């Protein structure tokens, strides 16, 4: 077999170039102001006195925080990033084919794996030994050929993250599921509805009547002393979030550790 | 030769599961305080919402 | 290896200069009056009789207290600060590779570590021995080469805190998660909504009608004898806080100690 | 080492001069009428018949009692004061490096520590032996070199209290947390809202209508036979208090004693 | 040599924890009435909202 050294085509196939991780952007995953606005078709958000529409800056801000919330809501790494870990030796798992669980998952690829002492490599494992399970976040060695623990013996460098899916409706284990995109959308949408729900009427108005010279107008509104103007949509979005998180917490597993 | 000798499962439960990083440094807090002869008579204090041990 | 002495590049890499910790400010983390106002787009807070808008002083005041509340809500150190601790010897943990848990986390870097007697250094551990785990708040030694406890034997100097994140959507373990910023925002916003909710109408008005010379006006409002004018927004913000704190209390672990 | 005698720089560093404890005032901690008024921006409290505004005397009165309530709500000493204790000998804790828990915490500094008999010093411990843990309220000795209890053998003089924090957003263990200030504010604010909630309308009015010569006015109000005019704000402030006390009762620990 | 021999925890519970001063003079009330041979057969009366002893 011949390959770019670390990327042995069975155990550690290359999925991204370490230059592309700088080139990828939120819009490449479909997280864009236009995508949010699409879910608010027929609505426009604008300053009631000034008339100017809300700018895309706030949309992108909200989207970046929605991605952060999604990355803590599921114990995952979404946008590609280079991770450098110093990991403890434990005898049970070191005996178990040098088992290590990465802090961040999925693994896009492993970049380096060494056993070291004060930064000196004691051994560098051949890349043909590296066994990677991308969605699990597991790395192992299968060698071709006085204490139960010690700190920071293992040095592991890898890329965590997901790539945008290459086919409609489908994703590989290292590609983003189609509806995690929609989950991040829904999180953005829930904040934008909170903004819009202030502006449908003047501040604090929950009923109005005006009568002048035999003309009468009277409006009841979705605002009230209990419920804000976008309560309903937020409730629905919360339902959708609940279903989405149920499904995605079935796709990613339960966390476990042996003590 | 082949069995599971595992005594049981320590169920800790809260509003959401710990991240893997949190759980691995909790494993370090555990082993540095409680393992072997060196830890043998210490008792951990834990303030989780509920703690259960299932005998298998 | 060659390095600035304490900052051994494997065990204690330098993340901040001890001059920059004075230069960092709240606005560098995005906590600014403009950031709060953005979440109240289309609202302005102004004195009903005097017309003057509420000044940025109150915004910055509220933000500083929102940071304090966040630092107690999660057992964390947010803004960089230099911590000096005198720590007890305990035989079990001293035997466990000189294990010490810092009072404040994350560790940005360790500055000094000594075993001492009446302020006299008994031993100064080489910086190449120091093993730091930044997000955990753990420090250990891995030496290269009549009582179970005694008070204040170990002297530990370090910087605790978080740095502002360098990439969109991503944070290293020593960088602030994108939505802890939003949590501090939400805490500020919850107080500013309490202020604004007094001023939408005259004091104590919950309904009004005026009729003069065949013109009639009638207003119902979000105030009531139970609910204040911004009850709804505060409730929603409390929901968002609950979700954010759930996620962040999954990112930071459960506290534990061995007795 | 050279130092002002009691203030050994490792075990008992000087944090305040015993002259400054007289010079510190509530306004130095930010507890001021202006600070309360800021949280009631756009409101003014004034005698409905006399028109005169409520004086700062009542504000300072309320603030002093809010500090007293805060000092009992958390088992703490807030404003610096000199504490003189006569403490019992107990064999277990005297054997445990002369362990004593102070009645008041934090310790700013220890001023004197002696073992005595009818006021005669039997031994005065060298100040280089004193080990102080400020936030815990613990003092111990680490000597450099017929009954289990006896009354009032140990004489301990110290300063308890907190200093105003020196940096924004941050506090040392002997400095006041930024939101304990806000807790004392909220306690003051809760009384001032009870005062203001009487004056928004005439006494006992919960609805009014007046019609004269074809002009009609009609007002519904936040007063009712159940809820007072500021019920809502008081409820919200109670929520904020609950969150603040949760956080601060996590910062200070659970009380314990061995019998 | 190293263990916790502690029999158990006496949990007393009320609307709020006692101050440290209150708790230390409760320790004095306790020891002056109940410790050693001198106290050996007396029983304390306590009127806390609930009292529990946890066997460890
Ligand atoms: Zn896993
Ligand atoms: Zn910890
Ligand atoms: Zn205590």
């Amino acid at each position: 077999l011949n390959y770019e050294y670390p990327y042995h085509p069975s155990g550690n196939p290359k999925h991204i170039d370490v230059s592309e991780i700088d080139n990828l952007t939120l819009a490449d995953y479909g997280w864009s102001p236009d995508a949010v606005k699409a879910y608010m078709f027929g609505i426009v958000v604008q300053n009631p006195d000034t008339g100017q529409p809300m700018g895309d800056e706030f949309y992108n801000h909200i989207l970046e925080r929605a991605v952060g919330k999604a990355e803590r809501a599921l114990d995952i790494s979404i946008l590609p990033d280079t991770q450098h870990e110093m990991r403890d030796y434990h005898e049970t798992e070191f005996n178990s084919y040098m088992f290590v669980h990465a802090y961040r998952k999925p693994i896009l690829q492993v970049e380096n794996l060494q056993l070291q002492f004060n930064g000196r490599p004691i051994y560098k494992y051949p890349a043909n030994w590296w066994k990677v399970e991308h969605l699990a976040g597991h790395v192992q060695l299968f060698p071709t050929a006085g204490a139960t623990f010690a700190p920071q013996m293992i040095r592991l460098e890898y890329v965590s993250g997901m790539l945008p899916r290459k086919k409609a409706g489908r994703n590989k284990p290292w590609e983003m599921p189609p509806e995690l995109e929609q989950l991040v959308i829904k999180y953005a949408l829930k904040e934008i509805y909170q903004v819009w729900g202030n502006l449908i009427i003047g501040a604090g108005i929950a009923n109005k009547t005006l009568e002048v010279d035999g003309i009468t107008e009277t409006i009841g509104t979705t605002q009230s002393a209990m419920y804000g103007g976008a309560s309903a949509q937020i409730l629905q979005i919360n339902e959708d979030i609940k279903e989405l998180l149920d499904g995605l917490r079935a796709y990613f597993g339960y966390n476990m550790i042996g003590l | 030769s082949h069995g599971g000798t595992t005594r049981g499962i320590l169920q800790i439960r809260s509003d959401q599961q710990q991240s893997q990083h949190a759980l691995e440094n909790f494993k370090r807090e555990w082993k540095s305080s409680l393992s072997g002869i060196n830890g043998s008579w210490q008792i951990p204090v834990v303030m989780a919402d509920d703690i259960k041990f299932v005998n298998m």
